[PDB]
RNA sequence: AGAGGUGAAAUUCUUAGAUUUUCUGGAGACGAACAACUGCGAAAGCAUUUGUCUAAAAUACUUCCAUUAAUCAAGAACGAAAGUUAAGGGAGUGAAGACGAUCAGAUACCGUCGUAAUCUUAACCAUAAACUAUGCCGACUAGGUGUUGGAUGAAGUGCUUCCUUCAGUACCUUAUGAGAAAUCAAAGUCUUUGGGUUCU
RNA sequence: UAUGUUCGUUA
């Protein structure tokens, strides 16, 4: 765990089997245009994999079709500019200040605005060493409430 | 060099506790650290409940129970004998 | 017929208030405390000198016609000391020997829900 | 002294005795009318002594002057609570207690703050030491408790509510209420006080008490 | 580049009157002389014109305020306890 | 989280749909009858507001009332200036329908 | 003997060779004969295909599923 | 007609009614009992109800990304109490001080009073035996009794218990493990000496 | 749970 305490090892653990279920007589003619329909009504990756997985009974889309749902969301230019995890960290950053811009008397809201913030840098020196933001990236915390875009 | 495993007080998994005020001299002491009993007693001896129980009325009467629940630094309950020194080994046993 | 007062029984490690009142608290029949018992400006909270303040509250209340009591115990107060003083011992007692008759007893000692700061250092008393 | 004099104590019709004692004024001599002395007076009395049953001994109600007629006394009711000794026993290591307060105004147009306690159970076959509760738990028993005391207090008057109490009509129903969501035993109203009461109605306190 | 390390806008009084008179007066002109959120149009542009009166800019209306700050905490708690009811 | 269910279908509409901010574009727009909805920030004037919602009475459009002001409405649209008033050409692939 | 192990299935999650205990069930509803596919631990609320039932409400594990219905599990 | 208070007293209050009893109104502080070798938090710390805002952690996951990580000079946020500044508050306690005692003396311990302080807001200060006197991350090595929070499976009466498991948190026994020993399940896996890293 | 101080230096 980066910040605090506690290992927490809950996670999801990929079966043995890395194929396509056998009981699935699906085809992936249109797996990814059902995940194409859902990021156009509007979802990020992360989620429709949980939405494809519970409403449609096709699990890992990497068995289904041989590539991975933000692999292909980018194949078809739907991906954002801004990854997951980034803008989900920016999101929150974003409530916290607002929050504390009435409240300053919350120190430990305080503290964790500058781990999660922390947490954006880290991030942002990684997406950005990759070619996935552009160099001059740099999340102003003033600008960060519109950058959500 | 560490008397007690646990440093003569039960505190674990937190960093402060608050103090309460021993009953006997009221020096500030911390309440996973006082020795606290809870006195539960007769309102009097047991001929004044012989004498009451005949002077009273409703042929039946209950004489209240009295419930002080005192709590007291370590000096304080060493020196009235709520707690006794205890040698090296038995300091360990705790009933 | 039976009439009834209220006999508030206050010890407090010091002199021993027996206090007979009506029913309502107010209107006091007869206060006699221990301090008028015994005149060693000590003594107050011994069970002699409440024991003499009750069979005189005694006689005093069967003159005045009071023939039960309910008793009402009070132990100093909230910030000083929970237990009731030496003498409520033989308050009670004396009360019971009295012959008058006895209903219900409570202890009505103020308990704080608060923890108003009591008195001596955080040190306590050393002596 | 010799010149104060007796006066006798009557309780509405509700209870059992209805002469639950005696009290005593000074003179009457102007300007001290003897009876302004007398009204606005509290009485602390056993619910034992006022119904003769030892089972709610440990209750006393507050009854308060409220007209004189010659030499008899009529008094109301003006609050109850638990006895201190009974409250301590209720009270033991290894339960949770849920304490819950609320203001009520009933059709009357009294207004009361009524609390109630309550304990959790250890049930037959826990075979542990303790019967602590969540806390989302706690606030569940004590919102529940609360909705039960306005609800069984602001549809009724002041007169069969007071006749409530003495059946714990009020604890036995949070009982019922809250055994689907933690098992409690004893809960019962520990304390009732008058906030406010309505201008004195001499009528309406007679047609309690005739 | 920075002009002064500390005085800030009292390096006008040079070094008359007591450094801790110049630190209270600084606390305080400094909000007297910001601008403040004009609630009416949502643009950060009211500014004090006398000493309780304070005007937007852009919609030109005016509000009495603090001496010094567009709100005062204590009349702002007032507020809030009648808009409670 | 009760507002920002519509930041999001607003974030969404921006994203997808086409709309037009600012008085007179809205008046245009739901004069012509080509509105599908109105978005009055909490800090609009009352002149103007109620104008438009009477404009918008007049074509049969629906006026929602934002929580925020015209600098919270700003943001939330993405943009870094006041809005007060938005109409929406037509819903993208948003629920804001409903 | 850690290679033969046969009762690493009560074992935790990501035992010796790790393997979800989550599987896949098609549901039956008795007058309903409705077929659609199901995941245990399911995380959000689902729908009958020929009539609309509530099936199962999402909770921190297994779901409560239904009083009744017929649900086999997927596996080959 | 005494009351406080003490080892015993006295200072102190007290016929102008003290203390004591009952009621009403105000005030500030505190939040007992429940309350635990329990919970949360980075630490300092956090305990009346309800609401709103905010964050975290554990668990479950056939959800997403795919090395994004560990520890870190400089630097930064927070940091008990006391103390400082400015307004407010000011009951109780009470560094100073003033008495009364005790003593050879007593400037102390004890008692009566009592200023600052203690509380709120806005700023400073940056220190504690700030202690499990034990840096952080990772792996391995053992039994049992508990307990806190999830999850799985099973059963007396829709309810209630047991099993397995993860994550906390303690405790007891054991060491042909260690240590100078006290002791330690980490302070072990060290002359059979090297997993990474910072500080001293 | 009143008070009760001190013991020159070296071997």
């Amino acid at each position: 765990r980066m910040y605090g305490k506690g290992k927490g090892i809950s996670s999801s653990t990929l079966p043995y089997k890395r194929k396509q279920p056998s009981w699935l007589k699906q085809k992936p003619s249109e797996i990814e245009d059902a995940i194409i329909k859902l990021a156009k009504k509007g979802q990020t990756p992360s989620q429709i994999g949980a939405t494809l997985r519970d409403n449609y009974g096709i699990p890992q889309v990497k068995s289904v079709t041989g590539n991975k749902i933000l692999r292909i969301l980018r194949a078809q230019g739907i991906a954002t500019t801004i990854p997951e995890d980034l803008y989900f960290l920016i999101k929150k950053a974003v409530s916290m200040r607002k929050h504390l811009e009435k409240n300053k008397k919350d120190k430990d809201c305080k503290f964790r605005l500058i781990l999660t913030e922390s947490k954006i840098h880290r991030i942002s020196r990684y997406y950005k060493r990759k070619k996935l933001l552009p160099s001059n990236w740099k999340y102003q915390s003033s600008t960060a409430s519109a950058l959500i875009a | 060099p560490k008397k007690r495993r646990n440093g003569g007080r039960s505190k674990h998994n937190r960093g402060h506790v608050n103090p309460l005020r021993c009953s006997n001299c009221g020096r500030c002491v911390p309440k996973d650290k006082a020795i606290k009993r809870f006195n539960i007693r007769n309102i009097v001896d047991t001929s004044a409940q012989r004498d009451i129980k005949e002077a009273s009325v409703y042929s039946t009467f209950q004489l209240p129970k009295l419930y002080i629940k005192q709590c007291y630094c370590v000096s304080c309950a060493i020196h009235s004998r709520f707690v006794r020194v205890r040698s090296r080994e038995q300091r360990r046993v705790r009933k | 017929e039976l009439v009834f007062g209220v006999a508030h029984i206050f010890a407090s490690f010091n002199d021993t208030f027996i206090h007979v009142t009506d029913l309502s608290g107010r209107e006091t029949l007869v206060r006699i405390t221990g301090g008028m018992k015994v005149k060693a400006d000590r003594d107050e909270s011994s069970p002699y000198a409440a024991m003499m303040a009750a069979q005189d509250v005694a006689a005093r209340l069967k003159e005045l016609g009071v023939t039960a009591i309910h008793i009402k115990l009070r132990a100093s107060g909230g910030t000083k000391s929970k237990t009731p003083g030496p003498g409520a011992q033989s308050a009670l007692r004396a009360l019971a020997r009295s012959g008058l008759k006895i209903g219900r007893i409570e202890d009505v000692t103020p308990i704080p829900t608060d923890s108003t700061r009591k008195k001596s250092g955080r040190r306590g008393r050393r002596l | 002294f010799t010149k104060k004099e007796w006066y006798d104590l009557k309780a509405p019709k509700m209870f059992l005795v209805r002469n639950f004692g005696k009290t005593l004024v000074t003179k009457t001599i102007g300007k001290k009318l003897a009876t302004d002395s007398l009204k606005g007076r509290i009485y602390e009395v056993n619910l034992a002594d006022l119904n003769n049953d030892e089972d709610q001994a440990h209750k006393k109600i507050k009854l308060s002057c409220d007209h004189i007629i010659n030499r008899d006394c009529y008094t109301d009711f003006c609050g109850l609570s638990i006895t201190r000794d009974k409250l301590c026993s209720l009270i033991r290591k290894g339960y949770t207690l849920i304490e819950g307060h609320t203001d009520v105004k009933t059709l009357d147009n009294y207004h009361l703050r009524m609390f109630c306690i309550a304990f959790t159970k250890k049930r037959q076959n826990q075979t542990k030491s303790t019967c602590y509760a969540q806390t989302s738990q706690i606030k569940k028993i004590r919102k529940k408790m609360v909705d039960i005391m306005t609800a069984e207090a602001s549809k009724v008057l002041l007169k069969d509510l007071v006749k409530k109490f003495i059946p714990e009509s009020i604890g036995k129903e949070i009982e019922k209420q809250c055994k689907k969501i933690y098992p409690l035993q004893n809960v019962l109203i520990r304390k009732v006080k008058i906030l406010k009461r309505p201008k004195l109605d001499i009528s309406k306190l007679m047609e309690l008490h005739t | 580049s920075r002009r002064t390390k500390k005085v800030g806008l009292t390096g006008k009084y040079g070094t008359r009157y007591g450094s801790s008179l110049r630190k209270q007066i600084k606390k305080i002109e400094l909000m007297q002389h910001a601008k403040y959120l004009c609630t009416f149009c949502g643009k950060t542009a009211t500014k004090r014109t006398c000493v309780g009166i304070w005007k937007c800019k852009k919609c030109k209306r005016k509000v009495c305020g603090g001496a010094w700050s567009l709100t005062t905490p204590a009349a702002v708690a007032a507020k809030s306890t009648i808009i409670r009811l | 989280s009760a507002g920002d269910n519509i930041n999001a279908k607003l974030q969404l509409v921006m994203k997808s749909g086409k709309y037009q901010f600012g008085r007179k574009s809205c008046l245009k727009a739901l004069r012509t009858g080509k509105g599908k909805l109105v978005i009055v920030s909490s800090n609009c004037p009352s002149i103007q507001r109620s104008v438009i919602e009477y404009y918008a009475m007049l074509s049969k459009c629906g006026v929602h009332d934002y929580h925020g002001d015209n600098n919270d409405l700003g943001t939330a649209c993405g943009k870094l200036f006041r809005i007060s008033c938005l109409v929406i050409t037509d819903v993208g692939d948003s629920d804001i329908i409903k | 003997n850690p290679d033969p192990v046969e009762e690493s299935k009560k074992h935790k999650l990501k035992r010796l060779i790790p393997t979800p205990n989550s599987y896949f069930m098609d549901v039956k509803c008795p007058g309903c004969l409705q077929i659609t596919t199901l995941f245990s631990h399911a995380q959000n609320v689902v729908l009958c295909g020929s009539c609309n039932i509530m099936l199962c409400q999402p909770t921190g594990g297994k779901c409560k599923l239904t009083e009744g219905c017929s649900f086999r599990k997927k596996i080959e």
